[PDB]
């Protein structure tokens, strides 16, 4: 198989480190295993997108610089056949903001590590 | 005269100014024509603006100014009508055409574009043909040795046509109207 | 008839008028002594800091816009007179309206709003400004604030106003 | 009459003139989308 | 474009001076502006100051002209799509200005309608307090985008600027770890 | 039917305020249909109001309808007032100044929208004209608040501190030269040929109109009907003052603008009546138990709290700093109850309809904008007419989205 | 009704919402009424408002109109029982005497705890004519939230009626189109609600944040 590339994007290390906790090196033993590909910055993380090869990308919300949901509109609006966008909302009533952003799934914060598990694994199946 | 002042708007009206600037009109169609338009594209859009603004009013100063001859305070000066100073008198004609236009843009608000095009058929054109009528008849009368004649008609046909332009500007665009009729609305007593 | 020419005759005077514009940044405008331009924390004429961390400046502001931390003043460090004195003090200008109810509510004079107004940065968190980039600069005659308070002198001589270098 | 009518509905995802806004009842209003638009 | 194909010899160097030179200068604005602070953005264009003195009195009617997007007022939930796709619908190199409290993190009005910061829609490169930002101010946060419009880098001096920004990124703790003295 | 397009006005365009949505179907370039789209600029300020308490919640209602927050200030602190019986122990300074200042920011908030409207016709120049007259006004502003825009100065039962010495020497200054500046913004567009032909017969609405659809202001005004809150239930003292109620019988985009430019004098006259009767006294109701604690003064390290007042508060005066204490930090409590309070905004009606629950925190605050009422004429004032008539009859309703949306 | 209008209960000393910071000062019970019917004679034209109102309407209509009068702070106010909104609108726009032409707009206030009458919606009127103004104030529990639209009588109350929706919900039956006008369409929840939360974020600072001001402590 073919090691799961995922791109974790947040200027917060916590919120990497959080997302990287709940999603171990398989999501589930019937999974491939996970790479993480960490990104700070937003052109970084546009980047890496360009480059390819990701099978999911986290991209939080609150992220300083440049918020999550803005990298998923501009990924989805600028990257052909681009993989899965997973948000992190900072509140409940960004969800809004969520569903315009047209992320796959939305998770909010606190990162609940069973919830970011559950639809990491719905967006991979 | 006559004939330079027809020029002289029709000249804003072709160069895209203000305040004709229709195509563009930012106040009314965000960018105009030249909307979805970016980079040198735009650029060049502009320049062309930019050029016709020049190359008509270098045609007004050709046709009205005398072109390049220098004005009376120069035109005393000996050579000043030889050599490159021509260029400099070209120039100086040039650019109070584009100081025109700038100044315009900076006092007059734009017009709606049907009314732009009710100055071009009402006013620009009757105004110009029935000009080209009174200069051939002058001209003819004063190659025929009339004189007199022409001295008067050229007169009162400015005359009259100032006196109707005004009526255009005065009678025709009337500024009073009536009430009107009141509704279910329930309207209160005006004073 | 000229009348509805008057608007040519305004622009090409004002043509010739010299223009009003203030200089800045070069020559920078004179702003109101009044405004309400970036906060600043003052100290008592001997260095020792205002703020007593009363908190009621973070109290009153409608935008949450400051953060007030008070903490004792030990006698082996004392930064304000009496028990009080505001160790952490940040103030989020990315929240500041500048309303000014802050130093409405200050009971010390510790907070006031100076006449600087130039203030941005590239990065969200630079923008919180702590107690070290509010604080007064220490004048002439001033110490450091950790120190003793004035001899023969208690919290209510500095209130009153009865404290020298 | 029929004052200014309701404006075309505002979605995530979708906000241009063709959407119709949405009635209390979930329902789509008609007066929201002008006529023309399919 | 092919200045960004030349190699990063004294040619890529001065290319990416004058670049910065040129576009701090003629930085167009787009006509954009939300609420009191583009009253402030106005007046800062009005004749009191004079945003032209910087090549920027060009309010872009278009997004296709505008070069920098000052946000100027608050966004509200409604609005943010609107914003990204006027953002989107310029032409790179693009630039946003966070003017005042509001379009930087929300300012006053922190609740359900307001986005808390334009940065969660669009990247922003210059935040401006403020409530209004007086024209002055305005014109110091431009002028702070102009030093850094003039030091940004091009073609492989953009690739090793960006990778060496996230290495100095991934580092930084988050301010809610800055305890510094915090009890 | 099949030959008209529908187009987005929208938020970003250059005479729609940034928020404003006109959603136009022109067939050509007639628009047959006018939709409105509105709250692009909503904000929350009405909810988020109910977790401040009084006195802070003027900060909010301020930045609704900014370019006029001297009225929002005022309707606030009278809504406030009403509620707690107090409207008649405001001190006269008090209530001469805020006349003052809400005939200044009728000037200002007039200044704005015929330097707009100018804009989005093409006029210029009348844009930098006008903001040269309103730098003049906000140099005022900022001296007497310290704030350019949205003054928190107006504050329940006076005013948040007394005028600086300088004052009444910068506004008789202003009587002064106001009406000689705002004179080359009128020559600009009063009789100017090209504003008239884009401004007369544009955006008819008649008397009618404005009452089905409620409009007030200088649109209802431009019909003739001299409908003013400041005659008709006046407020603040307005009835000690000698001004004329501008109205005009075109009922069309140019009455409105002539309005707007007449009101400007107006109020030249009545801020001169303000200086003649502005006498020394306090600016802050007398009663200790609701009056605004705080006693701004400058000093060599800023402005902020006297230092006379601090003597009185950490020195001596126990009740004193109990006083400043819970005013600063809990506020008033406002007994209960409902009050609906309207001023006549430069815009119309701002009315205010406040409604406390007995606490220290606004239970309810609604403001009846003018702008959101009157954007409802925009369907009567652009359908028929040119996009480019559209555009006048907008910018005549001159409005401010922050009040429309709150 | 008759009885005065408790809006909210509230219990303790000095307005905690909860158990209270000192022991032995949360016993206090003091319910919040808002001021109750007025005695008859109501101030100034008030009196001759109320007087051509109950001629207008009959006597039986009238009482089963009018639910309440109220005159507060010099402010007249009418309970007007819902259902019957559109006919006292009418009678109060066209009546010569009354002439109410201008009705300012609508405005939504929640009180949930005011059973059976959760929703108020607030009717401005003026009358130029006569210089004079009042408001109407219909209650609708939150069971069903349905009031009369007053299209048909005020067409201003349009958009004011949606506004009113869009932030509490009152669905003002017979509205042209009752669409949300200042949230998007897709939102759920009305904000203005006393129970939707403010949904604000925690303001960052260096080490620390402060919840918004719903959720911190508070004192009313
Ligand atoms: C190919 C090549 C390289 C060739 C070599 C030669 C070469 C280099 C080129 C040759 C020369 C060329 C072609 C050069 C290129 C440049 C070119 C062609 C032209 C561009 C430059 C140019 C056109 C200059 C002049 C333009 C000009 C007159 C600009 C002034 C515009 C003005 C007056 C702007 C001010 C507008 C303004 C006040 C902005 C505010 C906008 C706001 C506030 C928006 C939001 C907003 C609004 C809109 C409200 O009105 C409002 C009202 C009330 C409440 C709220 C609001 C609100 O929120
Ligand atoms: S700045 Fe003033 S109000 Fe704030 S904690 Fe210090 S003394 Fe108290
Ligand atoms: S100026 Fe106002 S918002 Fe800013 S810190 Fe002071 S009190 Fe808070
Ligand atoms: S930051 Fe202040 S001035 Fe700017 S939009 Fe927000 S409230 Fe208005």
């Amino acid at each position: 198989s073919a090691p799961l590339r995922i791109l974790v994007y947040s200027d917060n290390p916590r919120t990497r480190e959080q997302v990287r906790l709940a999603l171990g090196k398989r999501i589930h033993p019937e999974l491939p295993e996970i790479e993480y590909v960490d990104v700070a910055t937003a052109p970084m993380a546009i980047s890496q997108m360009d480059a390819g090869g990701f099978d999911l990308a986290i991209l939080d919300g609150e992220a300083t610089p440049a918020g999550g949901m803005g990298v998923a509109k501009q990924v989805k609006d600028e990257i052909d056949d681009c993989p899965p966008i997973l948000v992190l909302t900072g509140r409940a009533d960004d969800a809004w903001l969520a569903k315009w952003s047209r992320a796959e799934a939305a998770v909010p914060h606190p990162i609940d590590p069973i919830r970011l598990s559950d639809a990491v694994v719905s967006l991979l199946r | 005269l006559p004939s330079f002042l027809v020029y002289v708007v029709s000249m804003v009206g072709e160069t895209n100014r203000a305040p004709f600037d229709l195509p563009e009109a930012e106040g009314e169609l965000v960018g105009g024509f030249h909307t979805e338009y970016s980079s040198l594209k735009f650029a060049m859009f502009m320049l062309a603006e930019y050029v016709n603004m020049t190359t008509v009013s270098a045609l007004a100063t050709t046709m009205f100014l005398g072109g390049w001859h220098a004005p009376f305070p120069f035109n005393l000066i000996d050579g000043a009508n030889s050599g490159w100073w021509p260029l400099l008198w070209f120039t100086a004609k040039v650019w109070t055409f584009m100081f025109l236009y700038f100044w315009l843009r900076a006092t007059l608000p734009r017009l709606r574009y049907d009314q732009f095009m009710a100055l071009g058929w009402k006013v620009l054109i009757p105004v110009s043909l029935l000009w080209i009528m009174v200069v051939a008849i002058t001209r003819s009368l004063r190659q025929h040795g009339e004189g007199t004649w022409a001295a008067w008609l050229l007169t009162a046909a400015v005359v009259v046509v100032v006196a109707l332009i005004w009526g255009l500007a005065t009678s025709l665009r009337r500024r009073t109207v009536q009430p009107p009729p009141p509704q279910s609305t329930g309207a209160y007593p005006v004073p | 008839f000229l009348d509805a020419l008057a608007g040519f005759a305004v622009t090409l005077g004002s043509m010739f008028k010299k223009p009003i514009t203030e200089g800045y940044p070069e020559k920078p405008g004179p702003v109101a002594p009044r405004y309400h331009g970036r906060h600043q924390l003052n100290r008592y004429p001997d260095g020792l800091e205002k703020c007593i961390g009363c908190e009621l400046c973070a109290w009153a502001c409608p935008a949450d816009a400051i953060y007030v931390e008070g903490a004792d003043n030990t006698a082996d460090e004392r930064y304000s007179p009496g028990e009080r004195y505001g160790r952490v003090y940040q103030i989020n200008y990315l929240r500041c309206i500048g309303c000014g109810l802050c130093i409405e509510a200050c009971p010390t004079r510790a907070l006031t709003m100076t006449t600087e107004y130039e203030m941005a940065d590239d990065n969200r968190a630079d923008l919180i400004w702590g107690k070290d980039k509010l604080l007064a600069p220490l004048q002439e005659g001033m110490q450091a604030p950790p120190h003793d308070m004035a001899p023969g002198k208690t919290d209510d001589d500095y209130y009153l106003g009865n404290v020298t270098p | 009459h029929p004052t200014p009518l309701p404006n075309p509905g505002v979605y995530a995802r979708h906000n241009s003139v063709d959407v119709p806004a949405r009635l209390p009842d979930g329902s789509e209003s008609p007066l929201s989308v002008s006529t023309i638009l399919p | 474009g092919l200045e960004e194909r030349l190699p990063g010899g004294i040619l890529l160097s001065t290319v990416e001076t004058v670049a910065g030179y040129v576009r701090k200068g003629s930085l167009w604005p787009a006509t954009f502006g939300l609420a009191c602070c583009a009253i402030e953005m106005m007046s800062t264009a009005g004749p009191r100051f004079d945003i032209a003195r910087f090549g920027m009195e060009r309010f872009s009617a278009t997004p296709r002209q505008a070069d920098l997007m000052i946000v100027a007022g608050r966004v509200s939930q409604k609005m943010a799509p609107v914003l990204r796709q006027i953002y989107d619908q310029m032409v790179e190199p693009k630039w946003v200005l966070a003017m005042g409290v509001c379009a930087s993190s929300g300012g006053m009005f922190n609740n359900y309608a307001v986005v808390q910061g334009v940065d969660h829609v669009v990247p922003v490169d210059i935040y401006l307090p403020g409530c209004p930002p007086r024209p002055e101010m305005l014109l110091h946060a431009i002028l702070k985008l102009h030093d850094k419009i003039q030091q940004m880098p091009l073609g492989v001096n953009r690739e090793e600027a960006i990778r060496e920004a996230e290495q100095a990124a991934l580092a930084v703790p988050p301010t809610i770890e800055l305890k510094g003295l915090l009890r | 039917a099949g030959e008209r397009i529908v187009v987005n006005m929208g938020p970003q365009h250059p005479s729609t305020h940034g928020v404003l949505r006109l959603i136009l179907e022109i067939e050509g370039e007639i628009i047959t249909e006018a939709r409105c789209g509105i709250g692009y600029l909503h904000t929350g300020i009405e909810k988020n109001l109910e977790y401040r308490n009084w006195t802070q919640g003027v900060t909010f209602v301020t930045r609704m309808d900014y370019l006029s927050p001297f009225f929002n200030e005022t309707a606030y602190c009278l809504g406030v007032e009403k509620l707690l019986g107090i409207t008649d122990d405001i001190p006269e300074r008090a209530s001469v100044i805020r006349v003052m200042l809400m005939e200044l920011n009728r000037i200002s908030s007039h200044l704005v929208a015929l330097a707009t409207g100018g804009m989005e016709l093409g006029a210029m120049s009348a844009m930098f004209y006008g903001f040269r007259e309103r730098e003049e006004i906000l140099r005022v502003f900022e001296s007497i608040t310290g704030l350019r825009m949205n003054h928190a100065y107006i504050r329940p039962g006076g005013l948040a501190a007394d005028l600086p010495d300088d004052a009444i020497t910068q506004v008789r200054r202003l009587v002064e030269i106001l009406p000689k500046r705002l004179k080359d913004l009128e020559d600009l567009l009063n009789e100017n040929y090209i504003w008239k032909a884009r401004t007369v017969g544009v955006g008819y609405l008649d008397l009618t109109g404005c009452m089905a659809l409620g409009i007030t202001g200088p649109i209802l005004r431009s019909t003739g009907l001299p409908h003013d809150l400041r005659k008709a239930q006046p407020y603040c003292g307005y009835e000690n003052y000698e001004f004329d109620v501008i109205t005009d019988d075109r009922c069309d985009s140019y009455g409105r603008y002539i309005i707007r430019v007449k009101e400007m004098h107006e109020s030249v006259k009545i801020v001169e009546q303000c200086l003649a009767r502005l006498k020394p006294g306090p600016v802050m109701i007398s009663d200790k138990k609701l009056a605004w604690p705080a006693d701004l003064k400058l000093g060599p390290d800023g402005l902020g709290n006297s230092p006379e007042h601090i003597a009185k508060i950490m020195g001596r005066s126990m009740e004193g700093l109990i006083h400043h204490f819970k005013l600063v930090t809990e506020g008033i409590r406002v007994p209960p109850g409902q009050v609906y309070v309207a001023v006549e905004s430069p815009r119309g009606e701002l009315g205010v309809h406040m409604v406390s629950d007995g606490g220290t925190r606004p239970y309810r605050v609604h403001y009846r904008d003018p702008s959101f009422t009157n954007l409802q004429a925009v369907a009567a004032t652009c359908e028929g007419g040119m996009v480019a008539d559209a555009i006048a009859a907008v910018a005549s309703i001159d409005p401010v989205m922050g009040g429309v949306d709150r | 009704g008759d009885e005065p209008e408790i809006i909210a209960v509230r219990r303790g000393m000095f307005g905690n919402r909860d158990t209270g910071d000192t022991s032995g000062y949360g016993r206090l019970v003091r319910p919040v009424a808002l001021p109750g019917s007025t005695p008859r004679p109501y101030g100034g034209y008030f009196d001759a408002v109320m007087d051509r109102l109950a001629e207008v309407l009959g006597e039986e209509r009238y009482a089963m109109s009018i639910e309440r009068v109220v005159v507060y702070r010099d402010q007249l106010t009418i309970e007007v029982s819902r259902v019957q909104l559109p006919a006292v609108a009418s009678v109060l726009r066209d009546d010569p005497d009354l002439r109410f032409e201008l009705c300012l707009g609508v405005s939504g206030v929640h009180y949930p705890e005011d059973t059976g009458r959760e929703l108020h919606a607030v009717y401005p009127l003026m009358s130029i004519t006569h210089n004079r103004r009042i408001q109407l104030e219909v209650a609708a529990p939150d069971a069903d939230p349905h009031i009369p639209s007053l299209y048909a009588v005020y067409p201003t109350t349009d958009w004011h009626e949606r506004e009113t929706y869009d932030f509490f919900g009152i669905i003002f039956d017979g509205h042209p189109s009752l669409t949300r006008i200042e949230m998007p369409d897709d939102w759920e929840g009305h904000p203005q609600r006393k129970d939707y939360p403010l949904g604000g974020i925690p303001v960052e600072y260096h080490g620390a944040q402060i919840p918004p001001p719903d959720q911190r402590r508070s004192y009313s």
